[PDB]
């Protein structure tokens, strides 16, 4: 999971 | 009645009237993406266009999406800071009328 | 005729509308920003999604924000009077009201000012939608048990 | 399928999920008030409830409201700067299920 | 049972729930803001509504900003767990993000927190209705013809 | 017509  | 503010003779609608904005996240908030899957928001937007827009009107279908990301979706992360945290999208509508994909 | 009620948007002109989706996985090492992997998997589910709805489906990638303001300036000079609707989609990087090309950012005002009732006259009463898959900011929600 | 942010064993939802903010106005916009009827907005609000909320979801309520307001007013003023201008609301929901006031 | 679906939010508990509507109609002298003219036809237009729809509805008149942060604060203390929804109606100046008390602004968010899935827990779940005439900046709509 |  990574952020935008 | 009568009075200064309505019933003009010559229609006019707002320049900013009939947009939607289908934003992944609420104001503020960061977005999330899986690296393998993709984003929650388009993974789920997709899936609940195939499944209902023959069906349900468009602000329904993003009701759904609304709650697929907010119930199914939680972040893992090695990074406590990023761990275990949630996502709810946000339905920004400037419509005037009902919105079906069909006819 | 009988009735007629005006309810719903009119969604039955010979097109139901462009779809265009702009996909910014890759960006340039000046900026600092990271790559956006998984995000050619949206692109992907969406150019699906919109063609089994009858959209004409223009995918982008890795657009600066000249190329993305030129894009958006292009589309909105279209005649789009035998279109029912307007689609847009964004994947990207963003903070709050922004969106950012692959060298910077371009405010999402600027982009939908181009749609603007007064500035896009054949999509006048027609809907524009933007959906938007990019960050707004850099809270985070820690949720509720239910 | 599987993998790391779906299917929790315990069910979260976001703290920001299940609200609906119902703006008079787009954002960066003035909002209009008549200083004898109320404003164009909530006078809009209270005609579509009145009429509607036996019947129609909230959502489909609130786009109501927004063809009301977008197509019924435009200002009047002395003041050129201010004269004929219009107003569209902007619904913003976070809600994760259909609302009826009924049941 | 049969199939159950659990599309609508349950809106049969015993009692609807509260209808808060705060009314800003005259401001201290000391912060240059002009009586709110009209104001008072919306209030009792919202309050009619509003008990029509069966809520218990609570009206304030000319709160400063310590006030409206105090009567949200109790309201979200209170047990909800009867109740199937909340709705606050906010009646005011504003700025974007921003609604004024008679004596001043107070963030919007700082109202909405109060009712945070996690910090009010009886609504945790029930839909929360912020209904807000206010300004959100100095942008004005000049139209367009149709 | 005023704003607020």
């Amino acid at each position: 999971d990574e952020v935008d | 009645a009568s009075g200064v503010d309505d019933d003009m003779a010559c229609h006019k609608i707002p320049v900013e009237a009939d947009f939607l904005y289908a934003y992944s996240t609420a104001p503020g908030y960061y977005s999330w993406r899986n690296s393998k899957d993709g984003s929650w928001f388009i993974q789920s937007l997709c899936a609940m266009l195939k499944q209902y827009a023959d069906k349900l009107e468009f602000m329904h279908i993003l009701t759904r999406v609304n709650r697929k990301v907010a119930t199914e979706f939680e972040s893992f992360s090695f990074d406590a800071t990023f761990h275990a945290k949630k996502q709810i999208p946000c339905i920004v509508s400037m419509l005037t009328k009902e919105l079906y994909f069909y006819h | 005729s009988g009735i007629s009620l005006d309810n719903s948007y009119k969604m039955d002109y010979p097109e139901m509308g462009l779809c265009i989706i702009i996909n910014n996985k890759n960006f340039h090492k000046s900026t600092g920003m990271t790559s956006r992997s998984g995000t050619d998997v949206d692109a992907a589910n969406l150019r699906e999604t919109f063609r089994n709805l009858k959209y004409e489906v223009r995918n982008k990638n890795d657009l600066t924000r000249e190329e993305i303001v030129e894009l958006m300036r292009d589309v909105s000079k279209e005649d789009h009077s035998k279109r029912s609707s307007f689609v847009c989609v964004l994947l990207s990087h963003g903070e709050e009201g922004i969106i950012f090309g692959t060298n910077g950012p371009v405010d999402l005002k600027k982009i939908t000012n181009f749609f603007r009732g007064d500035r896009c006259r054949s999509l006048t009463g027609k809907p524009k939608l933007f959906i938007i898959q990019a960050c707004r900011g850099t809270e985070l929600d820690c949720g509720i048990e239910t």
